[PDB]
């Protein structure tokens, strides 16, 4: 089961994070920006270079087997043989198969899970002083010179004095 | 504004040789320095970008690093097609200011 | 392959507005953003304005006020840029940078636009 | 990974809805009435039937094989084939165990993460319009009737003519 | 871990929950005091045990079977049987680290899963008597957070004779 | 199966008041909506009210306001209809019908119960 | 309160031939229009529920279709158990209103 | 294992101060609360006081309020509990106990110091 | 603060006797008594955290029930190493109240 920000609440994706994954690009007084978020893009990174070590590199030595090919045509042992080979390509076949749709499914719920992480991390940092638009960004109800938006991605915000402030722009009429 | 400087404007440097650009900036700007390398002709590209990564379709040769205001570009070996301008320009406070420019010349 | 297409060298009078372009193929254009480079024979690299071809979102550099306008056509896929009130001192090569955002760097950049003003 | 909505603040299923398998309930001022959400209900049938497309359907073709059921007893061959035989049934057993057992897991986890998904959508058109009473129902303070119910449902909300309403009645009372 | 509590939020555990999995711990004017969940704790358990009972137990009875020690050599059939052994070897063992994987995987997204159950019905019984700090603790406003008005969060807070908004909720410093 | 049981004929004094019946049986009583609707021989179908069994929700017609009175027996799973003073306009088949909630189709209908109300 | 008509009071058709049954509503209903069937000898089912969806038991043979203020019901292969009055209902604006009623007839 | 070495015996003259360690090892000091409890020869056990290392949170029994104080070093995980005003009441024996956190049973005791108040 | 009452403070029983001390609150704990073993050398240990819940390392024979106000620790199967003085102790409301005692004898 996904979670609802990769192709949900997100809505169309950026192309414009060249060195991260997830990251945060606001609108303030001194102009528009753009920054990547490396917690998340590490994490994500991490679980999939981890899925990638299973796979990659691990090989099993089988040196000496069965013959697979016949030029003759035989009875039992013969379609013995063949029957083994058959059922062993099938199983292995399945497996890969299972496996490749069971990671696809993790990878997509990691990173659906990675996004709304990061995006409830900044809803629980920005506390009563931010609104949900619903379209993933954050109404900031209190102007700030930037250093808010520093101190917001990298886990440094307080209420400070912007609280009676955006309360106040919040709340009116 | 914040000037950018870069004192050695013309550099001469042989082939082979690990030629070092620096460029300085006045406020701090946090590894958000970008390496622009301009042809003689005219043409420009981005090398280093965010002073630690390197740029798509950019040898392996070209190499960056620092922290805080100094900043550093590394080329490992010189060639022929690596004699260019080569500018250093922030990413940190607006506007975006580019620095002084370092000419490669031969020895 | 991503590149950006600009006239090549055009011939003002002084005291004249020109219009210069850079023409965007290879990649979706509404997705990046479009940066204004300024080079003197002399000097060096001086950055002009940026635009955002989603909403054209403009913010020109402090010198360069009221010299430049910048302007998107998202259905041709150009760039234009409205130089006005051309001088001896806005003789150079301008440049188009593409970037993915106002502080993402400039990604590539265009052949370079000579613009002699002379009489 | 339960997202705590089909068995959790939702106490119980709606038997009567007869179309649709995610839907709304209001109660206004201009009587009771409730309608199904075609979009969650479109995408849990759409991943359900696509299992349908990679279970029903697509079987393999065996056309030529071993003996497998023996009435003389030979003692080697016919013990390997027999062991060859158990070896496959045994391992399609698991094989056909673990894909029900996971892809039953997956469907419920999908449907709760509908319901959780479609919760919080509608949570998010109402910022502060409705508050969470926790059974599944929003209490929204304003005057709604069946044309802003339907447009709650429908994703034209509009969270910002009702807001001086829905802020006096959420505070002050 | 994808619902980001047991990692996320949470910075640690809590040494000393002697009792349960999942609990509560608060200091109001009262004192401090501990407390743990039960029906969290105990689905944990539940779910934990069913795959207990699936893996505990439940072996297949193989009394008669082919040869997998070989002290001479004589060809084809040692062969045949030599590939049919390591073919039922590796698929097991693939099968075995696949479960086990995939278990630990879905217990740890279980646990996360509980852990944000809990503080989500936690944040929906408070309701806006409460603001959530992001280290899954919740500032309570009115008084008698967990000593007497505060041992009815086992689903009986009224929440709406202490609508104390005004002391520290919604005011000005 | 699902079967709504009415009685078949009713003969009451016009001017009185009649307490119809409609026994619920097959399915669960709470979870589902009984609506009403009579019918005259010279006439179409009219939609009377509708009743919630999980908490007694009442939403009449209009012209069946001061008419008629819904009440459900959740013990012996059983709707009734309270008709205050039966006059000659009131003589009609009613039929009870299961729904699912007030915005949805009439599942199953009652067999129809006859009132003729004369003397 | 919606006004709901049918203009075929009575419509008379032989066997084995399709019957389009129109309805018309005064204000204008997404989909919340559905059919009764009313067989003669008083028992009522519901054949077409929500303009497209059939319910349950009801043969293949009954369809429905039709959008804002013109609704159809479709009897492709009418049979001699299907002879009875059709009516209207509206589901989406209180009270709910019925249609004039379609009796069907042998010709 | 867990371990909370104690005293044996301090001999204190009659109104004097005294301060009781208790070395705590095997276990975590930081997340796990340290009680003290006072059991006399003719009387039963009585909770003095608690004490939270990772803060040093105080609550102490109303009886010994201001007999008690009860600090902790993180750096030698030992726990103190200093006595103050001792008179012929205060000779008992005194256990250390860790419990888990306030409310909760303590696990494991010390081996209890008794500290004859006598001249 | 809530008064701990065990009447029993002496009790007498042999090898093999199943034993029960019972402790009374003045009002109800909540499922919230605690049951100490102090050996008369001078060791205090936890026997049943809260009630009906054994602590680690101790013996099955040591048991627990009782809800409300009343209480009780079973030893069905009486040692000599099992001859000590028991305590009952709440965990409600501060501050935390010890019982009388309970010390056992070979009769
Ligand atoms: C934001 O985080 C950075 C680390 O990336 C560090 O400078 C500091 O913690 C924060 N910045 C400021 C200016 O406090
Ligand atoms: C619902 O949405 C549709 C299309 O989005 C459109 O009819 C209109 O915006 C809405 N209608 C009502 C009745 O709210």
């Amino acid at each position: 089961g996904i979670f609802g920000a990769i192709a949900g609440f997100i809505e169309n994706g950026w192309e414009g994070m060249v060195d991260g994954w997830y990251g945060f690009r606001h609108q303030n007084s001194e102009g528009r920006g753009q920054a990547a978020d490396l917690k998340s893009t590490q994490a994500a990174i991490d679980c999939i270079n981890g899925k990638l070590n299973r796979l990659i590199g691990k090989t099993n030595e089988k040196f000496h087997q069965i013959e697979k090919e016949f030029s003759e045509v035989e009875g039992r042992i013969q379609d013995l043989e063949k029957y083994v080979e058959d059922t062993k390509i099938d199983l292995w076949s399945y497996n890969a198969e299972l496996l490749v749709a069971l990671e696809n499914q993790h990878t997509i719920d990691l990173t659906d899970s990675e996004m709304n992480k990061l995006f409830e991390k900044t809803k629980k940092q920005l506390r009563e002083n931010a609104e949900d638009m619903g379209n993933g960004c954050f109404k900031i109800y209190h102007k700030c010179d930037n250093a808010c938006i520093g101190s917001i991605r990298n886990g440094t915000y307080d209420h400070d004095v912007y609280r009676d402030e955006a309360l106040n722009n919040r709340f009116q009429i | 504004d914040i000037q950018m400087t870069q004192t050695t404007s013309s550099l001469s440097a042989s082939l082979g040789d690990r030629v070092t650009i620096s460029c300085s900036a006045s406020q701090g700007i946090s590894n958000y320095l970008n390496w622009y390398q301009q042809k003689p002709d005219g043409t420009v590209k981005l090398l280093i970008y965010y002073t630690s990564s390197l740029h798509s379709g950019v040898p392996s040769r070209f190499s960056g690093s620092g922290s805080g205001t100094d900043y550093s570009l590394t080329i490992s070996n010189l060639e022929p097609e690596d004699i260019a301008t080569y500018y250093c320009q922030q990413s940190s406070k607006l506007p975006w200011t580019f620095g002084g420019g370092t000419k490669l010349e031969i020895k | 392959q991503v590149q950006l297409q600009q006239s090549g060298t055009d011939l003002v009078m002084p005291g004249a507005s020109v219009k210069l372009s850079c023409k965007a193929s290879g990649y979706t254009f509404i997705s990046w953003w479009i940066h204004w480079v300024k080079q003197r024979p002399g000097q060096g690299l001086e950055w002009i304005g940026e635009i955002d071809p989603s909403d054209s979102y403009t913010s020109y550099n402090q010198k360069f006020k009221g010299k430049a306008t910048l302007t998107v056509d998202k259905s041709s896929s150009t760039a234009y840029m409205q130089l006005s009130s051309l001088t001896s001192e806005d003789s150079a090569v301008y440049y188009c940078a593409r970037s993915g955002y106002s502080n993402y760097p400039f990604d590539y950049w265009g052949q370079g636009t000579t613009l002699p003003v002379s009489s």
